[PDB]
């Protein structure tokens, strides 16, 4: 009832939904418009709720909702509950305001994006179990989404340890393989919880599919490669590696490859010992010649005993 | 321009991510607000809200600063600080800045709030293993590490005083009784600090006799110039506002080898022989070509008489 009232603040216009009702002020017209009704004029919760209420008449129409994220001339790049949707009071708020969000929905995946680096908030740890626990009655696109958003900037402290919550649940699932896997690219939810993950790591794709074959070779190898992880690489050279659209699976496995082949220079020694110790002599896989196109002939210095082991099983 | 504005609103999201971030961060917010610094209202903005957050301005209270959180502690037993040395320093440099020769935002509100913080820090910390030794090494290293940063901010903060210069001696006993249970954050207040030491005077010999009349801050300060000359001639550049640029380090080279050199020569001098020891060895072997004039800055007065090859067997004269 006081929905524009909000609009006293900073400058909300009760837009038809994806009319962005702007200000022509938005940074510190939202944390006004949140100070005015949300913390002042019509109450400090009181209005905060009413206010709540009052644009929750609005929120049926998902104009209102989807243009929070959408494009559409804000106060001066974003909308309603995307572009000013930012209280610390209102942290608790409209978390439950996410719950809300989460059952009917994407929808639950812009509300990710509404997520996506979401408002440093009043706890990530009960937003942590919270957005994990609703994710348990919906589909892993819900799951899988708001573990990418969460899986580079969230809270640490309780985050590594919910990351490493998901990744004892990482087994039953392949969908939070790629997810976890992402900041298992960027972070370690452990030190070695990184590397009892990476021990799921081997044996988490021996039959896997053409893309969870990129993804999980990612993981399976460029997760946390150190110095023992180069014997990793000979783990992995013996259980998925029977090199096989098709040519997209070749450039998975070599985006995953190759963009290990010159990230981290451990997997030169890896395919070296791939090929060279067990493999480039006794019963050789097709894709030992093809990682020997990668690594083994495709080094930047790595390449001179690349030669030499290039020609020595080339040479017996 | 969007670019500092939604520059520095995208690096708040390095204002606490793993404390290596953090350490750049309280390193690098001094050169932004220093040579592109145009911008420094929100920059002490940013300082200000971490500074006076983590640590504490309160009143009458146990420890001089909220320590309790800079630690690994402050994760899960990690040994992540968020060094509270790191935005302690950077705290007292960028404001000794921004304040004091930017007018000669963060920076005006920010600096009653902060003169009333500093003093605050500086009467409130004076006025005073293997399994829980992470709490001792993270803690001691924080402890005596703020102690040295506002020991500066002391040090500078006093013309004559014989009250700056008791905190001085007080920052310096609790430094020392850190001893009992090291990288200095002394950019230029153990840079010209040394200055009245190896001075003989010029007003308050009541002053700076109680300032550094103990032979403990005495160490302190030759040990400050010792372990910086040392990190610059071989480990790499410099730790606080003139390693990146060498202009400033060759400037300040010059100079405290004219001082350090002096006490040791005319007047513990152990002290003096390493130190121009080690300094000599960085100056042939950093200034090479500035040599010409660097030597020649400990031994003229103005470098109008001779050249390098007069400059070598002059120099090796004196």
């Amino acid at each position: 009832g006081v929905f524009e009232e909000l609009l006293r603040t900073s400058g909300i216009i009760l837009k038809v939904g994806e009319g962005q009702n702007e200000i022509a002020v938005d940074q510190t017209a939202f944390q006004k418009k949140l100070r005015v009704a949300l913390e002042k004029h019509p109450s400090y919760p009181g209005v905060v709720n009413e206010f709540i209420s009052g644009l929750e008449s609005h929120i049926k129409d998902r104009s209102q909702f989807k243009n929070c994220l959408l494009p559409c001339t804000p106060a001066r790049c974003e909308s309603l509950i995307k572009l000013l949707l930012g209280i610390k009071i209102l942290q608790p708020a409209v978390v439950t305001l996410l719950l809300e969000k989460i059952p009917e929905f994407n929808f639950p995946r812009l509300i990710v994006n509404q997520f996506k680096w979401l408002d440093g908030l009043l706890d990530s740890q009960d937003l942590v179990k919270k957005l994990m626990q609703m994710l348990s009655v919906s589909p892993v696109p819900i799951q899988h989404d708001i573990i990418t958003s969460l899986p580079e900037i969230l809270e640490d402290s309780q985050q590594n340890e919910v990351a490493r919550e998901l990744s004892c649940l990482l087994k039953q699932g392949r969908r939070l393989t790629v997810p976890i896997l992402d900041a298992l690219s960027r972070l370690d939810l452990d030190a070695e919880l990184l590397a009892k993950v990476r021990q799921s790591a081997m044996t988490i794709v021996p039959s896997v599919k053409l893309e969870d074959l990129p993804v999980v070779i990612k993981f399976i190898l460029h997760n946390v490669k150190a110095a023992d992880a180069v014997e990793v690489i000979s783990d992995l050279r013996k259980s998925l590696d029977l090199s096989s659209t098709s040519q997209n699976c070749v450039k998975l496995l070599f985006d995953v490859i190759k963009l290990a082949v010159r990230f981290q220079k451990d997997v030169s020694e890896a395919w070296i010992k791939a090929i060279e110790n067990s493999t480039s002599v006794s019963d050789h896989k097709v894709l030992d010649l093809i990682v020997l196109l990668l690594i083994h002939s495709t080094n930047s210095k790595n390449r001179k005993q690349t030669e030499k082991v290039l020609r020595s099983k080339i040479r017996l | 321009e969007a670019f500092c504005l939604e520059i520095l609103g995208s690096l708040r999201r390095c204002l606490s991510q793993q404390a290596d971030v953090r350490l750049m961060l309280y390193e690098g917010f001094y050169d932004v607000l220093r040579r592109n610094s145009q911008l420094a209202s929100s920059i002490m903005e940013t300082l200000l809200s971490q500074i006076k957050q983590y640590y504490l301005p309160q009143q009458d209270l146990l420890p001089p600063l909220k320590l309790e959180g800079c630690i690994m502690a402050q994760g899960d037993q990690i040994f992540l600080q968020e060094p509270l040395a790191h935005l302690l320093c950077c705290i007292q440099h960028c404001l000794a800045w921004y304040k004091s020769t930017v007018h000669l935002e963060e920076e005006d509100v920010g600096f009653e709030q902060n003169f009333e913080e500093m003093l605050e820090s500086v009467t409130r910390r004076m006025i005073k293993s293997s399994g829980v030794g992470v709490k001792n090494n993270i803690y001691a290293i924080q402890v005596m590490g703020i102690c040295e940063v506002l020991i500066e901010y002391n040090f500078k903060i006093g013309n004559f005083s014989k009250n700056k210069f008791e905190d001085v001696l007080g920052l310096f006993t609790c430094y020392n009784k850190l001893s009992e249970i090291s990288f200095l954050s002394m950019g230029f207040v153990s840079t010209l600090l040394t200055a009245l030491f190896r001075d003989n005077a010029q007003s308050h010999e009541e002053s700076l006799a109680v300032l550094r009349s103990s032979t403990e801050f005495m160490r302190y300060a030759v040990s400050v110039a010792l372990q910086k000359v040392q990190q610059l001639e071989e480990m790499g550049q410099t730790d606080g506002p003139d390693g990146q640029n060498p202009e400033k380090m060759f400037q300040n080279l010059c100079k405290i080898t004219r001082v350090l050199l002096w006490r040791y020569t005319s007047i513990i001098s152990l002290l003096c022989l390493e130190g121009l020891l080690r300094i000599f060895n960085t100056m042939q072997q950093l200034y090479a070509a500035r040599i010409p004039q660097f030597l020649q800055a400990l031994d003229i007065t103005d470098g109008d008489a001779e050249e390098a090859d007069i400059n070598v067997t002059e120099k090796a004269a004196f």
